[PDB]
């Protein structure tokens, strides 16, 4: 069977409890190449996964639904079972190596828990043919209505924020704001964006260039600079990979920091996300429940020296590289999600008529 | 064992209340808007009391009128009470005579005054009273309850203040006498030759 | 019949003069086990006259101890079940605007009506059994390695729920004691038993020792209709000393603790037992002109409380008014 | 070592069965029949409650025993459907008694392989089939002919010996059996307070005390015996406790009236209890 | 040479670096019986110290000044030898044993200081009876000045923000706070006083018998149970073991938690202080420097069993029992001082004009 990732380097006693890979390491090196226990599609994915060739919260959703899709496709039934448990069952391996290659994601999660269902719910005196049709209809349908449906709707209300003249923060990269941001350029607002970046991933720099190839004035800065420029931004927009049950906010390491700062400046924080990615767990900080990325991205050349270079040999020197961090309700204002605008304490109100 | 009963003296054969004892016995007097009689059949109840004897000399009438719209004279009440009267009583003594006469108890009942407020539950001090029984094979004839206090406190009035002497080892009065008027008090030296081991004067 | 009026006499006693059952969860058995053989051993015709026998009973054995909530909660149960059970086998709520813009009765005694009424106890009897194993199963989710969690008093719910984080990870626990009533040393005997690394402290320290304290993990005794707390003396402080450090406040408690009452009841709120356990009665003289007071309960607000832990899962003090909604009716609320 | 309590491997449709649950799926809750040698089945998610339910943790509380219905078998597959929202509390507790009987019964049927020290699974399938099957076939109805076949059989051997397992086989069953079911054993007992005050006062007590020890049936001596001077006791060893302690109430009844007539005093100070 | 006391039981880890003694166990096991390594008035001092028979701040400075005094009057210079530095250095053991006994308050150290600068200011002229009278008699004249003068003085600014009708919260025992309501009472001020107590000294009872012989109306309850009292509370008077250089209160273990408690019910807190105990030294929380008791104090009866009888078979268990605790300056309204009623922020000002 599939072996087990190992863990790379020294971790910190606060997160011994996470899996910590290297990027370098990888868990195909001890499987077969015609693979046969893992889907090939799957490994393709964990091996991209891995790598980090897919980032994005939307992006590894869909992802993950098209190679699902395709092992679908390929899947017999065996003889004498049925396809309502052995899919699921034949499916959770594959879970598991994906996990291994990377920590799932909550979009992903949510994923898989509606095509869970979904299968669970096949009739068992139906056609295969016609079971494997409507999984992958069912599928479509998903992804449609979850994310370009629930995108169009989540810019056309914040259209209504978006004035003229006004200043707009925002972090990190992500498709919904970039996408709200063109949007509202296009039907005729004018105003300006504020790009705040982070290390190592610096990833601001694609929304960055999407603002710029989109004709929005822009401007950019790292994150520890953004108690200056708050004094002259009006709004601070927000984009969420998961909704907690409490109204916690989980996304990128930084953002958080910069509600806390905008309260601190009176200014009005806007969190956008989709219903899907709402989670009834909860989480009331970043240590219980996080990811560690790999140490060794931490380090960076300034002039001719690395000074973290060899910081394997320093036993008592330790690198963390947190990917999440929770943001409490209190610091957030608005949540724009399809249905419409909502305060941050009205995830779970969501979270039930969306289950009924 | 047997169940658990009580010996309940509902007239004090002594007028500390006159002229208010005139026309209404002690028993039935208002605390706090409840008569003692109501307190002393709660604290006998709540302890494990299953059945208990009233005995009402002085206006037994009113007593008796008064106990039987009680909540205790109900058919749901598990202390169950039985009410005696006789105009021959003149003490305590003559209450626990006509006990023995009748032979209303058959072991380890308990003796309490109709005016009695307390919370006591006396489980541990029954189960030490039977055990000692049960080891020394009838010779602890009586096991009085007693409160930690301060002589300072209201309640230690110079009436009924008590000092005891006692053998601390094994809980056992040795002397015992009152301390109205008395600026001195005094102990016999034969408290000292049996249990000379430990003596102390509370 | 008479077993079953000799049952409640007895139940009425036992709330009224002190403790038992001992656990929340054994009176909560008992009430439900009481109102059962009420609903059997005794005929009705109409629903109605079920509910106002049960609003009877209810009435008495409230009255017989006010601070235990958890028989009133019982009670009203109950009567929401079989308010939902006549209204499923009768016809086909909770006055949202939703009726209230598209636009009763109690007779017609049904025969079917009795039975499902029981199995709906029953199944109600069934999550009493593993509502503390529920709660205790998702604590590997709120404890790290190596955290500082810090309890007040003795709740079993917390204990059960530290046993089972401290199966797979370590940390450190610290306790301070409820005075005057200091169970909170049984808790840290009981934890340190399991090797969990205990502290044992006076009430006195918790602002001194939030400052080091990550974490805060609380029973409580009842929940109020607006996310408010009921608990044992001194979590007020705890929870203020919290908030000004910004830890987390965690608040284990079952379902069966929630209370649709509004705590505008602030005269029967408290208990207030005997001075003895504050000031011992051999002070003397002084006890003649100072008063005692030894309050037992006291009220926390929502806003000090992080998180609510429960057997159907995590929630926020601002849903708390969505879970009686669909536990009690309004009409219910009085009793 | 283990075996079916029945003949049929696998139960047919609506049969309540006493399953035990193992884990949870996506489906609902994997148990194993216990009287069918512990093949796995299903208790399915829309099948829990007559209402609505939120989570499969509300009811099921793995690795408790449970009382469900069957709806679906297919014996090819190994699938077999349960449901709970379909059962009542009396096929509940029938299916309890039916249960625990059928416990009993195989308890001392492996008791028997095991001390007549068979290893392999088959012989002691092959024992359970010589004398349990016979006698559920003989009655008709599985569960309980085998149980009351061996009750039967604890007092008469005569049923048991038609089995033609072996002599050594058939003297350890009798044995297992007649040491397992025959704890006939009850004891009632009682306390009453009679006394005359009259002329003839202690002839009349002994002449009270003689009628109440009369009433005593076969097998059954009320050893009537003097507690304190004012209060005998009646204790009187016999089983059948349904019936010992209305005889022992006809004794006192008798004694009652024996005492009344003689001019006297009598009060049942404690009435007919277990021991 | 003095052996060094050892330490009793498992310490929390986070208090490892502060001593942790047991009430029975005694330095003068192991010291000769006619005191020759120290005086005889210190060996006792540092016994009733460790004991617990001197419990106050003032009490503590009161005793350890008069026994300093008599440690003075029997000194005598060695030949060959001068007052000035001789007697510094002769102290210093006796401070060391002192500390050994139960660690120095900030009023002993302050006394400490002050005596120790005014030995050094002897001139080598001096001739050694004078010397010795003109120590004691400033030794007085400090404890006059700054204990009696100084109460007296705070008593009477505190006159005035006492009204007729209100409610005042004290928490455990001080003679300052005890003294300012007594004399407020017997000025004419009629109002009722609250005592907060907490285990396990349980010293509020000192001050509610006083407010009783005094005849003020007094409450009493412990400290879990304030939150319920504050409603109905006017002010907070607190008495402070010490003043840091940053306007944080060092006291009893409950009392930043009652300025807490009482700031959420929107009480005026007044602080009560003598400028002796001011300290230059500052601390933010009460972990860097505090004081362990002994933790079999903990041990209480509740019922018939003692729920940590045998703490110490338990290897994960250990008990902790503070003595002092830290309040931010921003949770204290007055301190109200001999030089008259201050904001908490003008302590370090009070430690310029005071040297």
């Amino acid at each position: 069977q599939v072996p087990t990732r190992k863990d790379y380097g020294s971790k910190v006693s606060l997160f011994s409890h996470l899996p910590q890979y290297s990027r370098q390491n990888s868990l195909t090196q001890f499987m077969s190449i015609p693979s046969s226990v893992i889907h090939p599609a799957m490994v393709r994915l964990g091996l991209q996964y891995s790598q980090g060739l897919v980032s994005g919260s939307n992006a590894r959703c869909i992802a993950l639904l098209r190679a699902l899709q395709q092992v679908i496709q390929d899947y017999t039934t065996p003889p004498n079972e049925e396809l309502s448990r052995d899919l699921v069952n034949k499916l959770k391996p594959y879970m598991s190596f994906l996990t291994q290659c990377r920590p799932l994601s909550a979009s992903m999660h949510n994923a898989i828990k509606f095509l869970n269902k979904e299968i669970t719910s096949v009739g068992s005196s139906k056609r295969e043919e016609e079971a494997k049709s409507e999984l992958r209809a069912a599928i479509d349908r998903y992804v449609q209505e979850k994310i370009v449906l629930a995108a169009q709707a989540i810019s056309r209300f914040a259209y209504q924020k978006i004035s003229n003249g006004d200043v707009i923060l925002v972090y990190g990269c992500s498709s919904l704001v970039s996408r709200i941001l063109q949007e509202a350029w296009t039907e005729g607002r004018r105003f300006r964006v504020v790009v705040v970046d982070s290390r190592p991933w610096l990833e601001g720099r694609h929304t960055l260039r999407s603002l710029v190839h989109a004709g929005v004035p822009a401007s950019y800065l790292l994150i520890p600079a953004a108690s200056y420029v708050l004094p002259e931004v009006s709004k601070v927009l927000l984009g969420a990979h998961a909704l907690l049950a409490n109204g916690s906010v989980m996304s990128r390491v930084g953002t958080a920091q910069l509600a806390l700062v905008a309260r601190a400046h009176n200014v009005p924080v806007l969190v956008c996300c989709e219903t899907y990615k709402f989670c009834e767990r909860v989480q009331t900080d970043a240590f219980v429940s996080n990811e560690l990325d790999d140490p060794d991205d931490l380090q960076c050349k300034r002039g001719e020296h690395v000074a973290l270079a060899n910081w394997q040999n320093h036993a008592s020197l330790r690198l963390l590289n947190l990917v999440y961090d929770v943001t409490p309700p209190e610091l957030v204002d608005l949540v724009i999600t399809e249905l419409g605008m909502i305060p941050c304490s009205s995830v779970p109100v969501v979270l039930r008529v969306k289950s009924s | 064992p047997p169940p658990l009963q009580a010996v309940l003296v509902a007239d004090s054969f002594d007028r500390r209340f006159f002229p208010i004892s005139k026309d209404q016995p002690r028993v039935l007097l208002p605390l706090a808007n409840v008569a003692l009689i109501d307190y002393t059949l709660e604290f006998l109840t709540a302890t494990g009391v299953q059945e208990t004897f009233v005995f009402c000399c002085w206006k037994a009438a009113q007593i008796k009128e008064h106990l039987l719209k009680s909540k205790w004279c109900r058919p749901t009440s598990l202390n169950v009470v039985r009410i005696i009267t006789s105009e021959l009583y003149r003490s305590l003594g003559d209450v626990l005579r006509d006990v023995d006469a009748k032979a209303l108890v058959r072991s380890d009942f308990l003796l309490v005054y109709g005016d009695v407020i307390s919370n006591i539950n006396i489980t541990r001090a029954l189960e030490e009273h039977r055990l000692r029984r049960k080891l020394e094979k009838n010779v602890s004839v009586m096991t009085m309850i007693f409160k930690e206090s301060s002589p300072s406190h209201p309640t230690r009035c110079h009436e009924d203040n008590v000092v005891v002497a006692v053998d601390s080892t094994t809980n056992r009065v040795l002397h015992f006498q009152k301390t109205q008027g008395l600026r001195r008090f005094a102990f016999p030296l034969s408290l000292f030759q049996g249990s000379s081991d430990g003596v102390e004067v509370r | 019949g008479s077993e079953l009026s000799e049952r409640i006499e007895s139940f009425v006693e036992t709330l009224k003069r002190g403790g038992g059952p001992r656990s929340s969860e054994e009176m909560a058995r008992e009430t439900l086990g009481l109102l059962r053989q009420i609903i059997t051993d005794h005929r009705w015709s109409n629903a109605g006259e079920l509910m106002e026998l049960i609003r009877r009973e209810g009435r008495r054995m409230t009255a017989a101890q006010p601070s235990e909530t958890t028989v009133g909660n019982m009670v009203r149960r109950v009567l929401k079940i079989i308010r939902e059970e006549y209204g499923r086998l009768h016809g086909r709520q909770q006055e949202s605007l939703h009726k209230l813009l598209t636009s009763e009765d109690f007779s017609f005694h049904y025969a079917q009506l009795q039975s499902n009424i029981i199995e709906a106890i029953n199944e109600l009897l069934v999550e009493l059994e593993g509502t503390m194993e529920n709660i205790a199963a998702q604590a590997l989710e709120h404890i790290h390695s190596n955290e500082v969690i810090m309890t007040i008093g003795f709740s079993r719910t917390v204990e059960a729920f530290l046993k089972e984080a401290a199966r797979k990870r370590k940390f450190h626990v610290i306790v301070a004691e409820c005075a005057p009533f200091c169970q909170g040393h049984e808790m840290a005997v009981n934890l340190s038993k399991a090797g969990i690394e205990t502290t044992v402290m006076t009430d006195a320290a918790i602002f001194a020792v939030m400052s080091r304290v990550n974490k805060v993990i609380i029973g409580t005794k009842t929940i109020l209709a607006n996310g408010a707390l009921r608990a044992v003396t001194g979590t007020h402080t705890l929870a203020l000393a919290a908030k000004h450090h910004s830890t987390p406040l965690i608040v284990c408690a079952p379902m069966f603790k929630l209370s649709p009452q509004f705590p505008n009841e602030e005269d029967s709120f408290h208990k207030f037992v005997a001075p003895e356990e504050v000031l011992p009665f051999t002070e003397g003289d002084i006890l003649e002109k100072v008063s005692v007071h030894c309050p037992v309960f006291d009220y926390v607000p929502p806003e000090l409380i992080t998180l609510f832990i429960s057997n159907i899962g995590g929630n926020a003090p601002s849903y708390i008014y969505r879970l009686m909604s669909e536990l009690y009716h309004p009409d219910d609320h009085v009793l | 070592l283990s075996c079916r309590f029945y003949q049929h491997k696998f139960p047919e449709v609506e049969d309540v069965v006493m399953v035990n649950v193992r884990s949870i799926a996506e489906m609902g809750a994997y148990v194993s029949l216990l009287e069918y040698n512990n093949i796995e089945g299903m208790i399915l998610l829309s099948e829990l409650s007559r209402r609505r339910i939120r989570s499969i943790n509300k009811l099921i509380r793995i690795g408790r025993n449970e009382c469900v219905v069957v709806i679906r078998v297919d014996k090819e597959k190994g699938y077999i459907d349960l449901s709970k929202r379909r059962v009542s509390p009396e096929e509940a507790i029938k299916c309890e008694d039916k249960f625990t009987k059928s416990k009993t019964v195989y308890s001392i049927l492996r008791h028997v392989a095991e001390v007549l020290e068979y290893t392999k699974d088959e012989q002691l399938e092959s024992l359970f089939q010589r004398t349990a099957w016979v006698f559920d076939d003989k009655y008709k109805r599985p569960g309980y002919g085998a149980y009351d076949a061996f009750k039967h059989a604890v007092s008469d051997p005569s049923i048991l010996d038609s089995l033609d397992l072996n002599e050594d086989e058939r003297e350890v069953l009798i044995n297992n059996i007649n040491r397992r079911l025959t704890p006939q054993a009850v004891k009632i007992r009682a306390d009453i307070e009679v006394a005359c005050y009259g002329y003839e006062g202690i002839d009349a007590v002994k002449e009270a005390l003689r009628a109440g020890l009369n009433c005593s049936t076969e097998n059954m001596p009320i050893k009537i015996n003097l507690i304190a001077p004012p209060r005998y006791v009646m204790t009187t060893t016999t089983l059948e406790r349904t019936e010992g302690l209305s005889v022992l109430s006809q004794a006192m009844a008798v004694i009652k009236e024996k005492i009344e007539e003689k001019r006297g005093v009598f009060n049942v100070q404690m009435e007919p209890k277990v021991v």
